[PDB]
């Protein structure tokens, strides 16, 4: 009914009707506001399966798309008032909720979560990075292949001639680390993507330029429940990209454009409750819970299997590789940014929680949230021991005892692997079956070798003249 | 909004309350409205609180320090007095209770703190501070002190503070600089300083209330006390032979106290409002109004120029205007209220020497510009 | 309480936190609004440190942002209402005052002044002088490097084809010294940075063209108690650098941006006050106070360490060379030129002062001026006499005695070096600590070799043929 307000109060001529893919990129199909009644809510619209990546065969093609009335927001961007329905993807006549269906799968994660009656509540607090850029150009063919970035804060532009000349104030190398403007240049347009993700819901915490030269920045958020977090971050990512493409430029979520500066990482802080309490404040390390901890346990066990989730891409594994700062250690601390598990000091025991620091932006919110609570879970029901707090240093001497603790993935076939033998704790509480598993690391194995078989510009320069 | 018709009035317990009862009692007697007088505790906090929610007294008494802040958050219902009525009154006065230009009270005293000295201990009270310490060497020696005054309330040591230049918002080109703040300047440290060596030093105690003081000089422990004119029933009923002077300077320059106007506001959430006017402008601001509670706790120098007329020829009343004149009125802004709690810590931070006075002046200012 | 009003009054959306490195640099990171709270201004935000260059390492990355309540203050740029207020950076929980935070160390130096007792506040009044260009190229690889600067008073412009035609009234090289427009193109500009410079907080003295070709301008302000001049002194900066930016220019305030015309420097006017009477004047030389004279002596013992704050760039000294009006010689006088530290001639004794010219505008405001303040107060302490006033001749004839007399360091190392041997004076109160010490010169000694391996285009001309 609220629904159907808004539609007269906003004057809205169409209705938006969004939901994810498998990779977890946002997909839409808009309706006339006319074509929204009583039906509509109780039992969807069809729409063929058979068209979204790894979905829906040969014979079975047609899908239910199912309104979620709480999601309505008005979109900012469209020139004809537009309304927002978020949807879930339902199997038809049972109306059940499609395997495959990466909302679906979160729902059923947090209902298993309410379930095991460990916790009634998750709190995810991702933390995506992005660039801006002014040019993006790309291709590969047979005889060749090529990248080329361009944006006006991008440091190798200090030899550019511009028409009016160059003004040349510009964010050197890992220099982007808050250098006010007219070195940043970026203050309105993080704070137009700031008001906006408000007028869509969001709450915003902080904006700022991040590390990297050329246009990496970053839009904090409030945290929120897993599922209403994961809608967040695809409206983030929409108004982050959104915004640019308004602003002139391009944004990207991309891990790491480039070699030899900062990537984009997704830090992802949780914590559960129950009835109002913070379930992971208690007497322990750094005033964790002994849930914490094995909820650590769990994320640092299955670790390699999430990430096949959380860094999703070949391109992620080129954020994770050994440096200094490389958040690759399998273990948790308090200080040591080395460890991929930091423990934020706070203050108000309210506040305590952890956070994971490997996940990209690349992947999807839904099925990366989901793995990081079943693994988390999955830590506590088997009381799995964290073992003690590493607080010495990252991968670089120490090489000591070679410094062979644990690491996560260090390709995407590896994780994927990982995640093939190790998917018991994902399928427990029926959340994820073996064929939406199957059929994930059918999508991105084929990806993974799109990039394993076309030639690299760099193996010419190594091997051209051998 | 509640309240009925009937008249619910509060007043802060140190003044008369009872006089302010025998007058709701003629109100009534002549009316048929009866008047309930109440001085619950913390009023002037009670206040902002159940009067947000459309209840609370259908008039409130305080100091008009309070009045913009109550304003502000829509508390207070605009009066109308016609020039006639405005006429009565000193116009200092309604100067007062302006927010924005509009009058959101009622004025009825002109409060200034005075030294009060025991003529039997003391028949010359001292000129200044600085000569307090060796005078209290002279009486302690005798089982006596030389004073005590309530050092919980920041409103009794502002006097001194101030004194050597410190402020509280610098008053420039017809308003008041919210970032402009002089609680952490030179004068403001020279005179938290001083007191502090008082304690240091034994002349003094850092944990003396209103209480302790007025039990000290109305039992004749003490040579001296800073009080206002609501002190005076108590010692009299005592029977101290005591004097009501000026405030002793500091480093040459006269103590200069807030200066306070003791005003009236009525209830925005009040169904009684035309009664609540005939009230305050009819038999309250009256000659014999004001006499009925003066006679039970004094008011001070009062607004209605002609009671004020038979008021002082008092000597207590001149000193009273005489500190009243070195001092300065206090602003009305919503701002008054940060600037009293963060003086009010920093007091008694560095009293118990919790912290020295240039840590506790310094985070009083960042406080107040918060 | 004012802030929260001034957020009203102005209806703030936004909140720029700023703060300024090791470097000097002023960096910034932004909050809505509405995350301005109670607990906010008790116990700020916190922030990660190893961020920021020569500040936390590996193990203690996170510390506090302290909002100071005291420099609230509109931007004047950005597009949505913003308010900007200054932070100090403080040890979480401690809640101290970061040893490398360089304005934490102003404040501490400032105290320590009145912790001797030898006054209660500093006066400083410094002139920064800068550059306002229409192009700025650069860059620097293996195959090469250059700079090229480009304005439209260039004298070199002369003979430019321009497409409206070229109207040529420009300032000669070191011609710049007052001739009115059109020959001064600067006008407007610099009255609009004066008036944003009061509308932010900053007195306005005079505004006026420099000596060099090619726009050097200036704006005088007013003085201010150190810590607070420091802050105006970025500010100055910002307000120059987004005005420039505004009007389709580039500013810069580095020393020596050409050779063969003038630099930029920083002149440093002090004096030090008690109870409001200036404890500069007296009947000794020029209406000085012999504390004044001690003040002078101790700059002119640990000139060469000061440099190292006051002249932090290997460019600092390409200004710094034996010229006839290089502020090189160690001396005082009320006229010779020459000398590094002038007497101004004042009638008001309310007015006497020094004046210590060699700075340039590239130095840390805070760190330049503490290091000022700690060397002329270790000269009083320890009574150092300054030995007679220079009133003859600079550097070049003299060359008599070989005149080897006081001189600034010669290079940004030597600079270095002095502050390494001699921190004592520094570390008095405990205002610098090696540590901080020690970081800086390590900051700058990554700077000075940069410049120090890189071929310079001038030894091609030099050396190719050899
Ligand atoms: O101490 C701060 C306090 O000062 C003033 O309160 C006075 C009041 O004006 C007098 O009438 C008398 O009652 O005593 C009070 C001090 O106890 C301000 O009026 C008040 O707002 C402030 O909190």
């Amino acid at each position: 009914e609220h629904v159907l307000t808004m539609l007269n109060e906003h004057e809205v001529k169409f209705v938006d009707l969004r939901f994810t893919d498998t990779k977890g990129k946002e997909q839409h199909v808009t309706i006339p506001a006319h074509q929204v009644n009583a039906e509509f809510f109780e039992e969807g619209k069809m729409f063929d399966g058979s068209s979204i990546g790894g979905w829906k065969g040969i014979n079975e093609s047609d899908m239910v798309l199912m309104p979620d009335a709480s999601t309505a927001v008005i979109d900012p961007f469209f020139a004809d008032s537009t309304l927002i329905i978020r949807c879930d993807i339902l199997e038809p006549g049972t109306l059940q909720g499609y395997d495959r269906d990466p909302r679906s799968i979160a729902k059923r994660a947090e209902d298993y979560l309410r379930a095991t009656g460990i916790a009634d509540t998750v709190l995810f607090g991702p933390e995506p990075e992005f660039f801006l850029f002014d040019d993006i150009r790309f291709g590969a063919s047979i005889s060749g292949s090529h990248v080329a970035i361009d944006d006006i804060e991008g440091a190798w532009n200090s030899s550019t001639k511009y028409e009016g000349g160059n003004k040349g104030h510009r964010p050197g190398v890992k220099g982007g680390y808050f250098p006010v403007p007219p070195v940043d240049s970026a203050q309105d347009i993080r704070s137009e993507m700031c008001l906006v993700m408000e007028q869509m819901g969001l709450v915003v915490e902080a904006h700022h330029h991040e590390v990297a030269t050329a246009g990496q920045n970053e839009v904090a958020t409030r945290f929120n429940t897993m599922t209403k977090k994961a809608d967040e971050i695809q409206i983030y990512k929409y108004v982050v990209h959104n915004v640019a493409h308004r602003f002139g430029k391009t944004a990207t979520f991309m891990p790491k454009p480039m070699f030899g500066d900062n990537g984009s990482g997704m830090h992802c802080h949780m914590s559960l409750a129950k009835n109002g309490t913070n379930l992971f404040s208690g007497d322990k390390y750094a005033g964790l819970s002994e849930q914490a901890l094995y909820y650590i346990g769990g994320v640092i066990k299955h670790a390699k299997a999430i990430n096949a989730l959380a860094n999703p891409t070949t391109n992620s594994y080129k954020r994770l590789v050994p440096g200094y700062e490389a958040p690759v250690m399998l273990a948790y601390s308090a200080r040591n940014r080395s460890a991929s598990i930091r423990i934020p000091v706070v203050a108000s025991p309210k506040a305590r929680r952890i956070e994971v620091r490997f996940p990209d932006p690349a992947a999807n919110p839904y099925l990366c949230f989901a793995a990081l609570l079943m693994a988390g879970l999955d830590g506590i029901k088997n009381k799995i021991h964290p073992g003690e707090p590493m607080d010495k240093n990252l991968y670089d001497l120490p090489p000591e005892e070679a410094k062979e603790i644990p690491q996560v993935a260090g390709s995407l076939e590896e994780a994927l692997n990982a995640l093939d033998l190790d998917r018991e704790f994902l399928k427990a509480g029926g959340v994820f079956t073996d064929e939406a598993i199957d059929a994930y690391i059918a999508l991105r194995r084929e990806e993974d070798d799109r990039v394993r078989m076309t030639p690299h510009p760099v193996e010419f320069e190594l091997y051209y003249s051998v | 909004k509640i309240e009925e018709g009937k008249l619910v009035i509060w007043i802060n317990g140190d003044k008369g309350y009872n006089g302010l009862a025998e007058v709701g009692k003629k109100f009534e007697k002549d009316t048929g409205i009866k008047v309930t007088v109440e001085h619950p505790d913390k009023l002037e906090e009670k206040f902002p609180q159940v009067a947000a929610t459309g209840d609370g007294p259908d008039i409130i008494f305080w100091a008009h320090d309070r009045f913009g802040g109550y304003a502000q958050s829509g508390l207070l219902a605009e009066i109308t007095p016609d020039k006639a009525f405005q006429d009565k009154l000193y116009p200092f006065t309604w100067d007062a209770v302006r927010y924005n230009g509009k009058l959101i009270a009622y004025p009825i005293a002109v409060e200034a703190l005075s030294l009060i000295y025991n003529k039997d201990l003391l028949p010359n009270p001292p000129k200044t501070w600085e000569e307090i310490p060796a005078l209290d060497k002279e009486l302690k020696a005798k089982g006596k002190s030389a004073l005590m005054f309530n050092l919980q309330e920041p409103y009794f040591t502002w006097p001194l503070i101030a004194a050597d230049g410190g402020y509280a918002f610098k008053y420039e080109n017809g308003k008041y600089d919210i970032k402009d703040v002089g609680v952490d300047n030179a004068g403001a440290k020279a005179g938290l300083t001083f007191l502090v060596d008082l304690i240091k030093n034994k002349h003094m105690n850092a944990d003396t209330d209103y209480s302790i003081a007025e039990a000290a000089f109305n039992k004749g422990e003490t040579a001296m006390t800073i009080n206002g004119p609501w002190a005076w029933s108590n010692i009299d009923t005592s029977k101290v032979n005591y004097g009501v002077t000026v405030l002793p300077t500091f480093k040459g320059q006269p103590s200069k106290p807030f200066v306070g106007v003791l005003s009236a506001g009525i209830n925005a959430a009040s169904p009684n409002k035309e009664l609540a006017k005939e009230f305050l402008e009819n038999y309250l601001l009256t000659d014999e109004g004001l006499e009925a509670v003066n006679k039970d706790k004094p008011l001070g120098a009062v607004a209605l120029k002609s009671y004020e007329e038979e008021l002082a020829k008092d000597p207590r009343i001149a000193a009273t205007m005489e500190n009243a004149q070195k001092g300065e009125i206090m602003p009305n802004i919503p701002q008054m209220s940060a600037f009293w709690y963060a003086v009010r810590t920093a007091v008694i931070n560095a009293a118990s020497g919790r912290q020295t006075v240039d840590e506790a002046l310094k985070d009083a200012q960042t406080r107040i510009t918060k």
